[PDB]
């Protein structure tokens, strides 16, 4: 897209609202978005021509990219920018490093993260026509039921690590400060782990809901442009 | 809908996940001062943000539950409702206009099970 | 019979109606003339022998779980919930620690 703008102009643009009013970054947001269209779904057209593997490949990525998302929300991992997430050039399957934000502490930071993980539209436009219809929604609600029926498995192993005295999971301010720079513990922990539960048996807002309609609850926060617009540039939500 | 708008808005105000941020801020304030700064000067922005559109779900629902009870009786029941979000905001000035220019002409009968309430 | 069937049937029609119900217990519970909560002379009256908004949010949130289902953490059915608060109220280890002007025996 030569005629779009630049990843440098929409950084720029995205810096210059900053310090504006919401009503401002949501139409900056969109008036980006507008001019900066993904591209993702040429990842696996040019690197598989042959059809069969092209779809084998994209059918991977897809399932990878569900089973990252449920499992990352569980746990609640933060700082899913484009730099903290690897792609497979074999197998186009998705890798997350930079594991230190978890637990949702990026909620604690000083531009709260607004999305349980990334699911912006070069994600979507990488899974096909379909976008998140079909494979990723049938896939994220498999996974979200096999990690409901271990609820207490994994809770017992959330439990064993929280506890760990050399596990320094907690959001500080010097991490906070340096995560988003620019040019008593066992209340904690109790808290985390009801946090947890209350994930692992489907209550979000104190509603109980089922698999499929807090994977649809999960989609439609993840996706809403409302919530990208407010999240830090570095997170590159337009991209 | 106006009313789990409201609602929502108003547990995450009184949730502990929003103390820990508000006290975050605090120990961190206690280069330097201008991170500092900005980050007490970013939270002002964005509790008023919360606080108008908590104030403008308050107002929609109280007027809502207004309609509803002008327009017929088989959801009496919920003046119960428009009592609650009334008796905790009778500091807004939109709800106690709103009740006193149309909450008046709803039938005195609809408020008779919470007479108690209201009389204390 | 007709007692756990009519049990359930009363617990379904108090889990449809929850929101309301809270509700009005909500406007109850802060009644300014309410004296609802227990305090050391009451609680000496009822068995002689020869911060206010927390406790109404918790009794809020004990009475939101109860019409939700929710018992010790784990979501019940109706049918559950009755079974369960059956059980829990013909139990003769409850019983026997009850105070004896309650007169479980009888
Ligand atoms: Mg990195």
């Amino acid at each position: 897209r030569p005629n779009d703008f630049s990843a440098f102009q929409c950084q720029k643009k995205m810096m210059e609202v900053q310090k504006k009013s919401f009503e401002e970054k949501y139409e900056v947001f969109m008036d980006v978005c507008q001019n900066f269209q993904p591209v993702f779904r040429y990842f696996c057209m040019e690197k598989f021509l042959d059809p069969a593997i092209w779809f084998e490949k994209r059918l991977a990525y897809t399932r990878s990219v569900a089973t990252s998302s449920i499992v990352g929300y569980i746990l609640g991992l933060g700082d899913r920018h484009v730099q903290n997430i690897l792609i497979n050039e074999q197998s186009a399957e998705l890798v997350h490093i930079d594991l230190g934000v978890a637990f949702e502490q990026g909620k604690i930071l000083p531009t709260p993260e607004t999305v349980p993980f990334r699911l912006t539209r070069d994600i979507v436009d990488g899974m096909g026509i379909t976008g998140v219809e079909g494979v990723f929604r049938r896939c994220c609600e498999k996974t979200m039921e096999v990690m409901r029926n271990s609820q207490e498995t994994l809770l017992t192993i959330v439990e064993v690590l929280l506890y760990d005295p050399l596990f320094d999971w907690t959001m500080n301010p010097l991490k906070a400060l340096y995560l988003q720079q620019r040019p008593s513990f066992n209340k904690v922990a109790e808290r985390v782990l009801m946090r947890l539960q209350e994930k692992l048996k489907g209550v979000e807002e104190g509603t109980v809901l089922s698999v499929g309609g807090q994977v649809n609850l999960l989609i439609q926060q993840a996706i809403d442009p409302k919530n990208l617009s407010r999240l830090f540039p570095g997170w590159k939500a337009w991209v | 809908f106006s009313d789990t708008q409201y609602q929502r808005i108003e547990n995450y105000m009184k949730s502990s996940e929003f103390e820990n941020k508000q006290a975050l801020l605090k120990r961190a304030k206690e280069r330097y001062t201008v991170k500092v700064q900005r980050e007490l000067e970013l939270d002002e922005l964005a509790l008023r943000a919360l606080k108008e559109d908590r104030k403008r779900f308050l107002c929609k629902a109280v007027e809502n539950y207004i309609n509803c009870l002008l327009s017929g009786e088989e959801h009496d029941m919920w003046v119960f409702r428009l009592c609650s979000l009334w008796l905790e905001n009778s500091g807004v000035s939109e709800v106690n206009g709103m009740m006193k220019r149309d909450g008046m002409k709803i039938p005195t009968y609809k408020f008779l099970p919470l007479m108690y309430q209201l009389a204390a």
